[PDB]
């Protein structure tokens, strides 16, 4: 079966930084589109970030842009999620997931991991 | 020691491998099936160039007289070849989800029917050793035979115009190929995949090349682009003029107006016409205001049909023989036979008998 397992979550105040991982298993991860979702307590399921096969195309929530960066090591089937700037608005549990399609922005998604919570304080 | 292919597992990946290994000096490459070993010399084809949406697209060559050739796009790859008298694709995208996308649309058709020897029109081709489909073969002779759709076809399928004027241009062979541009149009709500449009570019640039030695004298360079223009309704020839009047108003094809024009789409026009053409209307050294411009389907199923409307673009005349591409229904040919359609088109593109071939 197919296997995903998010970790690097954590809480962080604003202007922070944290680095997700996502292992995965049980499919030819270097032939597939990868996507990261996060999901906000009693908000919709919002795409966050497409990364392609081999790396090459990227492609980013408008929300997002220019603070996160999506990476990929193939010969570690592993995902990354580099966050900077992190802002309370980001906080959600954060999924890896295999989209349906290529299409972005994906809604469909064929099997995600169990999530990583990430929680970014506010004070004002 | 000699590379290969192996086609019961053949990837994205494996045709990447192989085609990038090839050289200015070719390669030798074995297909190898159950009981089926063809060596194939390839090589690089450098008369044609190819842009599509979202990538170059390479184009490669054999030398046999089953035409095997190949493309190969960073999203996708395709093997063709003819075996036993039928056509035969192998197509592979290098997404699997856009590879899984590629195999549903195929099958589709299928999907009513339950014929016994579906494998050998249509198959799904999995990773070697749940499995994962990383290529589809599609025998589109064999497809026909079991899908038996009713056939579509050419009939009245150009604008012709007023004879031009004869007005001592004509020229040697030029000291490289002019390059001429087929700018191609993705009607605005039409869904076409690259191996479609890719296989039916290379189709058309090679029914010219094929004549009078004529990639002397041209070398083609396809670029695709996405337009707002889409047929009013379902009729062919007022869905051109509607398009080539588009050409106009685009302030980006300004400076271009001399070169050749496809809108494409994946289906077919009313009365089930396969494209549309400006009969006679590009000439090297008059070519204007957009007037070298036609319609195609891109659908597999109907191989060089953008070929077929080039012919017409370029002068040629529909003829009596079922083995001419210019036949008035469709027959899945690819080549012109007629001579006088040969010097018809070679003229147009600066080639006199004086030149041999
Ligand atoms: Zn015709």
């Amino acid at each position: 079966q197919v296997q995903l397992q998010e970790s690097g979550g954590g809480l962080v105040q604003p202007g922070g930084s944290l680095r997700l991982s996502c292992a995965a298993s049980g499919f030819t991860f270097s032939r597939y589109t990868m996507t990261w979702v996060r999901q906000a307590p009693g908000k919709g399921l919002e795409w966050v970030s497409n990364i392609n096969s081999d790396g090459g195309r990227t492609y980013y929530a408008d929300s997002v842009k220019g603070r996160f960066t999506i990476s990929r090591d193939n010969t570690k089937n592993t995902l990354y999620l580099q966050m900077n700037s992190l802002k309370p608005e980001d906080t959600a549990v954060y999924y890896c997931a295999i989209p349906k399609r290529t299409y972005v922005p994906p809604s469909q998604f064929d099997d995600r991991g169990q999530g990583t919570q990430v929680t970014v304080s506010s004070h004002h | 020691v000699t590379a290969s292919i192996d086609l019961q597992s053949v990837s994205y990946t494996d045709l990447a491998t192989q085609l990038n290994d090839v050289s200015d000096f070719g390669k030798m490459i074995i297909l190898k099936d159950n009981g089926f070993n063809r060596q194939v010399h390839v090589s690089m084809d450098k008369r044609t160039k190819i842009q599509l949406d979202n990538e170059n697209v390479r184009l490669f060559n054999g030398r046999d007289k089953d035409s095997t050739s190949f493309i190969l796009g960073d999203e996708f790859a395709v093997l063709r070849f003819y075996r036993n008298g039928e056509s035969i694709s192998y197509i592979a995208y290098k997404e699997a989800q856009m590879m899984n996308e590629i195999a549903e649309f195929y099958a589709a058709p299928f999907k009513k029917t339950r014929a016994i020897n579906e494998k050998e029109a249509f198959e799904c081709i999995y990773d070697s050793r749940g499995k994962d489909i990383v290529s589809v073969k599609i025998n589109i002779d064999k497809a026909k035979k079991i899908l038996n759709l009713p056939e579509c076809d050419y009939i009245n399928d150009y604008i012709k115009t007023p004879q031009v004027p004869h007005g001592s241009q004509t020229r040697a062979v030029p000291s490289e190929p002019k390059t001429v541009y087929v700018i191609c149009l993705r009607e605005n709500g039409s869904t076409i995949y690259p191996n479609e449009v890719s296989a039916q570019m290379q189709d058309a640039a090679n029914s010219v090349y094929a004549v009078h030695g004529l990639k002397r004298y041209v070398n083609f360079h396809f670029v695709l682009y996405t337009t707002e223009y889409s047929c009013p309704s379902g009729d062919a020839k007022e869905g051109l003029e509607g398009f080539t009047a588009s050409l106009k108003s685009n302030p980006k094809a300004e400076g271009y107006d001399d070169q050749i024009y496809f809108l494409i789409r994946w289906g077919t026009w009313d009365n089930k016409i396969l494209g549309m053409s400006w009969f006679n209307s590009y000439n090297v050294n008059t070519a204007s205001d957009f007037e070298a411009s036609g319609m195609s389907t891109t659908q597999l199923m109907y191989p060089g049909v953008m070929a077929h409307e080039l012919g017409h673009i370029l002068g040629a005349e529909h003829t009596d023989n079922s083995k001419d591409l210019m036949y008035a229904t469709f027959t899945g040919y690819l080549s012109h036979l007629s001579e006088k359609n040969m010097d018809i088109i070679a003229k147009n593109l600066g080639w006199e008998a004086a030149d041999g071939d």
